[PDB]
């Protein structure tokens, strides 16, 4: 449900992803997905 | 002939494609059979191709590993090393016969009903298998599947004896290691047997047209590095150059005519045996396609939709016969995916994920793009990587060749594209394949915990390479 | 010279995850500082462990090759197949040497700083290093880490000389084959130790306190399976057996009192070598954890936090000094991931992902959890399985020996644990793991293309097993 990477690096932003959501492959959350999540921090 | 048999699925060939799908057709329960025109089953993949020349290399590679200086260097002393060529080759047949008659028994297991003959579209819904002694067999059915497979593509000019002049197949059985010996084609199929023979005493040189060893779709770095090995070897090529004919004569000696592929350094190589490795091609002769209305591919293959369907819907056909990349594992995949299909299942198949693998030692494996096709493409990558001379398993073997290039997109860090040259590449190349199949980043493999030692802790440190921009260990 | 240095990070151990950590720290831009008591780096793993016994089973398996029946079925014959231990123990350390002297060299392009000596915690922020004639090193460091490593455990009442009776140190130097051997303990150094002797021409029994081969968490029906397989190749085993003592005889001979675990039904056993083998233990001695007031647990380990870090907030231990498996990749990923939160970021390693290997030969391997972990869970699975017999490159390769196992969870499909007996296996449990840390179900792997002919193809094979009720060859 989370690649290793995409939960590694939401853990290391302090949030999950219940917020933004999954795409790739087996409805496995990406780390691009992630990273989305990540820049709409900042960006917000 | 006699009685005509009933069936929803019949399959024509009985090689890789073919008799997965029909025992898939069988798991499924369509009264499935499969046709086909050889005495043994497993079409060219088993009988005269991949196992054959597979188990061929397992003990070439050992051999010159006895021969060589590996084993004395590591404690095991020998006496003198000779090669007994019939236990040798009798020990790959022996692999065949017993693979050939599983087939047989997994038939049997999943009651799929094996005709034998040469079959042959005579309706929309039939095929007829006539056998050399003049018996025939009519099957009516409700969808045809065609596997007719592959042949080698000859060369024009230079006619195949199967003795002194071979192909892939006669390569297989020399009846003695020839003394020099040429081969038309850097392919994977060259090669690999050209190594097979070199690591056996033979002098071998290769002629290829191209400017590169391994075949299409390989990385250009990992195919120079990995011609460089074979070149320390013993193995000589001749890169960028065509052959104007090759004459046999009075000692037996062949004298094949070599010149520059653009240019002319018209040269003579004489050898004792010349394999024909220039490519291999779809099969469809005497299937009764032309009757049926159904065209060619200008290459010989045939036309097929997203789900297997030929012009003619309930007709479909998988495997070497119809477009993508020749290899086996390729057409199981098609074989079953389109039976499934049949089943009224969806036909999705990724052809990005299908490994490619050369078996020499080194071996090389490859999935996804390689840097040519990714410029080609547009797309803006990076690479990471690792090689074996600094991998733990590999150097406590005393085997340190190749590296693990991985190509990741540069900014989503998607990998793109792996490629091993190296021990253990072959099986290597499918946990990668797995990754690409779930858009695995650098990142994500690298995070991954592989046991230690292993060749795939290489795999791991290319990622690693290529995602946080060097590795631990190198 | 003798003088104060100071760092960020300051590493006890230079063992794997003690001298990974400190490049990766030095990688993050810590002046970082590894002290290492031996003459050389690399800790138990590369010196006396993981590398060494890799070089001897990959050599003395080339020789059970060489000198029995395979090699001869392969049509290689040869004279006389001796054996030179000399020069077999020779390249492996050969291995060794070239191994730590890489690490010597990783550390100076990560400009990490090597002080050699016995490093003692003298107080929250510095360590203080004894060299071997008394010269000292201090170290003002902002946080220190722990990786001192294990260090056998002893048998009760039984001394290890490393002469006639040995641990794995003693035993990965023998100077001639012993002509019997026993062995206490059958876990993974002890299978993997007792065959290397055993295939050298060694008589090896093992006595072992539980009823099964190979070491915890390894899988009830496929220990019996390795047991089976391990026993026709001469590998002789004495289960439910505890030994009571061990006397030194008069001509050189060692006699063990063995006996029922259960009851008592006692005996002995003659040996030229003893071989003591029950365990390892974390090694932590002249450290002063005592005077800092960090506790041990019962065990010995350092009790840590999910950072790694001790009761003392910037003292940090990570790799077998602390919990969970006893393994060379397990410590490097805590090395790894221990720096990466000293430097800010996220901490998690889930255990249930990190492989097990035994490098037998056959191998052993496997991730996840066991038919009785899940039994004991109360977790309702189903079971796929795969034998290497009905796969074509085991097949024709001459290596039949073993079976895939896969467990997925009832009903998601949702692959649980992964088994693997046979050729292959220690780089076939990375893929699984890939698939473990991707929660993949079992049709996930059915679905991905892997290479023909591979082993792999074994896991592809049993997984859909597991999914659909069926596989194709089997
Ligand atoms: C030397 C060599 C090495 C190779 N190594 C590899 C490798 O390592 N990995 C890999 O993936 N691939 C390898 N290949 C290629 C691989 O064999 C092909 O991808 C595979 O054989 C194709 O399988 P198939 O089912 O498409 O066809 P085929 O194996 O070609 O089978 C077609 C079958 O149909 C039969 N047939 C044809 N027409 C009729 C008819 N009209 N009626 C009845 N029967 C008919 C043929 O007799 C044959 O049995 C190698 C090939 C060669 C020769
Ligand atoms: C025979 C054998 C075979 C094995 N095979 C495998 C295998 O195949 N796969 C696998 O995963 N694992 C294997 N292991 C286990 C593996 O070695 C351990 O998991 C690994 O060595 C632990 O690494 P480490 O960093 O925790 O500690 P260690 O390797 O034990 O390193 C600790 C280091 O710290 C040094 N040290 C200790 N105290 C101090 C101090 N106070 N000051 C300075 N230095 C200090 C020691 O000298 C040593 O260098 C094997 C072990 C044995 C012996």
């Amino acid at each position: 449900r989370l690649s290793p990477a995409a939960r590694n690096i939401l853990e290391k932003h302090s949030l999950d992803a219940s917020q933004g959501t999954a795409t790739g492959p087996r409805g496995i959350f990406t780390k691009e997905d992630a990273l989305k999540l990540v820049q709409l921090k900042q960006t917000g | 002939a006699d009685q005509p048999i009933d069936a929803d699925v019949t399959v024509i060939g009985s090689g890789p494609g073919g008799y997965v799908a029909a025992i898939k057709a069988a798991q499924l329960g369509f009264k499935t059979v499969c046709i086909e025109k050889n005495e043994t089953l497993g079409g060219t993949c088993l009988n005269v191709g991949c196992i054959p020349s597979k188990a061929l290399l397992n003990n070439s590679h050992y051999y010159h590993m006895a021969h060589g200086k590996d084993f004395a260097s590591r404690g095991i002393e020998m006496s003198e090393v000779r090669l007994n060529l019939d236990k040798m080759m009798e020990q790959k047949s022996t692999a065949v016969k017993a693979l050939t008659g599983g087939i047989a028994h997994l038939f049997k297991q999943n009651k799929v009903v094996h005709v034998n003959g040469y079959g042959k579209i005579t309706g929309k819904n039939q095929v007829t298998a006539t056998k050399a002694d003049g018996g025939t067999q009519v099957i009516d059915t409700k969808n045809i599947l065609i596997a007719t497979g592959s042949e080698v593509t000859p060369f024009p000019g230079i006619t195949i004896d199967e003795d002194t002049i071979v192909s892939s197949t006669g390569a297989l059985s020399l009846k003695k290691v020839p003394e020099k010996m040429v081969v038309i084609g850097a392919g994977v199929i060259g090669v690999e047997l050209g190594s097979v023979w070199q690591r056996l005493g033979a002098d071998v040189t290769a002629v290829e047209f191209l400017g590169h060893v391994g075949g299409v779709g390989i990385d250009m770095e990992i195919s120079k590095n990995f011609q460089r090995i074979l070149q320390k070897q013993g193995f000589k090529f001749k890169l960028n150059t065509k052959v104007t004919g090759a004459t046999k004569k009075s000692d037996g000696k062949i004298d094949v005519s070599i010149e520059a592929a653009s240019g002319g350094k018209a040269e003579v190589i004489t050898c004792d045996v010349l394999l024909v490795c220039i490519g291999r091609r779809p099969f469809t002769k005497n299937l009764g396609l032309e009757e049926l209305g159904i065209e060619l591919d200008p290459r010989g293959r045939i036309p097929v939709n997203t789900r297997f369907q030929t012009k003619i819907p309930n007709i479909y056909a998988i495997g070497d016969v119809v477009a993508g990349p020749m290899l086996a594992h390729k057409a199981e995949d098609e074989g079953i995916i389109c039976v499934e299909g049949m089943a009224g299942g969806a036909v999705h198949i990724d052809y990005n994920c299908v490994p490619s693998v050369i078996y020499t030692h080194p071996e090389v494996a490859w999935v996804g793009k390689s840097e040519e096709q990714l410029k080609e493409e547009g797309i803006e990558y990076k690479v990471g990587k690792f090689p074996f001379a600094a991998n733990s398993r590999a150097k406590t073997n005393a085997d340190t060749d190749g590296m693990v290039k991985i190509l990741g997109q540069k900014s989503t860090d998607r990998v793109l594209g792996a490629h091993i040259l190296g021990p253990g590449a072959g099986e290597m190349v499918n946990e990668a394949a797995l990754a690409l199949e779930y858009g695995a980043s650098c990142e994500d493999i690298a995070r991954v915990c592989h046991a230690h030692p292993t060749l795939s802790e290489a795999f791991r440190e290319a990622n690693l390479a290529a995602s946080f921009g060097k590795s631990i260990n190198f």
